RNA sequence: CAACCCGAUGCAAACUGCGAAUACCGGAGAAUGUUAUCACGGGAGACACACGGCGGGUGCUAACGUCCGUC
RNA sequence: CCUCCUAAAGAGUAACGGAGGAGCACGAAGGUUGGCUAAUCCUGGUCGGACAUCAGGAGGUUAGUGCAAUGGCAUAAGCCA
RNA sequence: UGCCUGGCGGCCGUAGCGCGGUGGUCCCACCUGACCCCAUGCCGAACUCAGAAGUGAAACGCCGUAGCGCCGAUGGUAGUGUGGGGUCUCCCCAUGCGAGAGUAGGGAACUGCCAGGCA
């Protein structure tokens, strides 16, 4: 029922992390099971928005990536320390 | 515990030996049995072994552990050893008293033909 | 032996048929006997420790060993390996024949005699308890008493539980508490 | 006077019979296979090779061990 | 009102269950460098250095202050 | 003379910069062989005040390891013969 | 040789701790006496002399339990070498190395030699 857009990631390390940061964006990480687990790309503020749902603490997040639908779930999220940003989040294949 | 203390204080000479680097015999001794081998110097390879539970030896004691019966292993454990060549090993009492059976048993190796 | 045939004969079978043991030796079973004499005024004077070993050595089978000081404190003024008391660590034939000698006449002759005490363990069923007026005991005669002075008793028993000791209690039959 | 401390001579580096490894004031490392600890609690070699560093024991305790060539 | 005490709540130039990058030492390897490396011998000169960046001691985390290791 | 910081995960590194001990001692407090293993709390205890020592449980070196300190010491470098 | 048990190495909280259960075929443990091998700062305390009297109980071997405890990614974060900028107490930029904690996951370990019994 909910709508999440999701793009590919190419770029690690710090300095990828700083320029997705500065780009109105951040990565994220999705990790679990046998499959391999990788990091993809999300942006800042329409992430943001998708987080304000209360909802999202028992919700199967629906990411939709590369034209594929993959159920997942996010058990940590790594916030700024007092500024309202978003740097990192972990999502598991539930 | 009894086969702790046993065990700690045979540690002494145990680590010791390995500096030196060469072949150990030692011998495990209980009211029911006496066990012995020939540890080569890695420490986990033993060119021969005897225990009064197998009747190979103890076909002729009157009981698999008496002073006779530790007697007789430390001769046989000493003949098998010089026949297949140990080329001088050295002894451990397995942290025991050499006092009973271990210093009969020990005897009996020294004087089957044995330099230790 | 002359109690150990009798302890064996009736008070293993009382106690396995009270507690429905499967086990021949789960019941339980006494390792030694310890009699210590800690008075503490030692400090004042050796010869009185010197009569009191003696004439523990004279009651049992063997001589007590003395017990040094543990640990010093200030307030108290006492030092370090000093001598203080002594035990008997009665085992084998003399710790039977002594006990048995005690419970024969020593334990129903004692005055105020309101009952031993079947609550008081250490918490493993160890019963160890203490009494003074040695004269009590019938081998410490008027001509050999010194002073009243206590005693410490207790029984090291395999068992881990107090059921044990209270079983063992029943079995001397415990008159009362 | 400032007393010198520290290792010597590290691991895999080649040593001979009489070198010390590690001069230490207590004991941070401990005598293997051809090392020998001396009054002083120094470790030295006792024959000629490459010098090795491992941890093994019940409290991780670390060993120099010498390997000869 | 308040010890020991569970959660903690702050600090440690002489605290570490854990624990970097740099700096030092050993081995192997392509490449470049007029051997740029070491030993011996002849000859010296200098023996109040100044300023600035980097991370600090100190001063009142005021001063073009004071002293450190490196450049 | 020695121990710890300033002193920047090698050593060393300055200030009339910051904190301390000693001129010792053993013919046993050394060696060898065989054995053993703390401070701390609770339980009962004429004397016992919680704070002489005593028997049992845990604890696992916060004890001790001669001097001030540092680093090590349980295999003990600590204790007995 | 399939299993249980014991001895000799490694690894040193994946081997550890708590809890429930199982074990005498072999092995191991328990016991009296000890005047004899050996000894008590008393004690047969420990070791040693006889073996099973019988048991598998304190102890010990083993199975289950992920309870405690332990190990622990990817990623991200703090940090930092190099060159530069700024509003130069400190921050950022391009670049290289990268934490700890925690998440996923792991696991009731595994392994070399010899001996007894159960086949």
């Amino acid at each position: 029922m909910f709508t999440i857009n999701a793009e590919v990631r190419k770029e690690q390390g710090k300095g990828a992390s700083r320029r997705l940061r500065a780009a109105n964006k951040f990565p994220a990480i999705i990790y679990g099971g046998k499959e391999a687990p990788l990091a993809i790309e999300l942006d800042h503020d329409k992430v943001m928005n998708m987080q304000a749902k209360a909802e999202f603490y028992s919700e199967v997040l629906t990411i939709v990536v590369d034209g594929k639908e993959i159920k997942v779930k996010a058990q940590d999220v790594q916030r700024h320390p007092y500024k309202p940003k978003l740097q990192h989040i972990d999502f598991v294949r539930a | 515990d009894k086969k702790s203390a046993r065990i700690r204080r045979a540690t002494r000479a145990r680590r010791k030996l390995q500096e030196l680097g060469a072949t150990r015999l030692v011998v495990h001794r209980t009211p029911r049995h006496i066990y012995a081998q020939v540890i080569a110097p890695n420490g986990s390879e033993v060119l021969v072994a005897a225990s009064t539970v197998e009747k190979a030896i103890a076909e002729q004691l009157k009981y698999t552990g008496n002073k006779d019966a530790a007697a007789a292993v430390g001769k046989a454990v000493a003949e098998r050893a010089l026949e297949k060549g140990i080329k001088d090993v050295s002894f451990d009492r397995s942290g025991f008293q050499y006092h009973g059976r271990v210093q009969a048993l020990a005897d009996a190796a020294r004087e089957a033909g044995l330099q230790f | 032996a002359k109690l150990h045939d009798y302890y064996k004969d009736e008070v293993v079978k009382k106690l396995m048929t009270e507690f429905n043991y499967n086990s021949v030796m789960q019941v339980p079973r006494v390792e030694k006997i310890t009699l210590n004499m800690g008075v503490g005024e030692a400090i004042a004077d050796k010869k009185l420790l010197d009569n009191a070993a003696a004439d523990l050595a004279a009651i049992s089978g063997q001589k007590p060993l003395i017990t040094k000081a543990r640990k010093s404190v200030a307030g108290f003024k006492i030092r370090q390996g000093y001598p203080i008391g002594c035990k008997v660590t009665l085992r084998g034939e003399r710790m039977w024949e002594f006990f048995e000698r005690l419970i024969t006449i020593a334990v129903p002759r004692i005055r105020d005699f309101r009952g031993l005490s079947a609550k008081s363990f250490d918490g493993r069923g160890n019963y160890s308890m203490g009494v003074r007026e040695q004269i009590i005991f019938p081998e410490i005669d008027y001509d050999k008493v010194d002073r009243v002075r206590g005693l410490d008793i207790t029984i090291t028993t395999t068992a881990k539980s107090d059921e044990e000791g209270r079983a063992l209690l029943a079995a001397f039959d415990f008159p009362f508490r | 006077e400032a007393k010198r401390l520290g290792v010597k001579r590290f691991g895999g580096e080649s040593v001979l019979a009489g070198s010390i490894i590690v001069r230490q004031r207590g004991t941070k490392f401990h005598a293997g296979a051809n090392v020998g600890c001396g009054r002083d609690h120094t470790l030295f070699a006792k024959a000629d090779g490459k010098v090795k560093f491992e941890v093994k024991g019940p409290k991780n305790r670390k060993f120099i061990s010498i390997e000869a060539e």
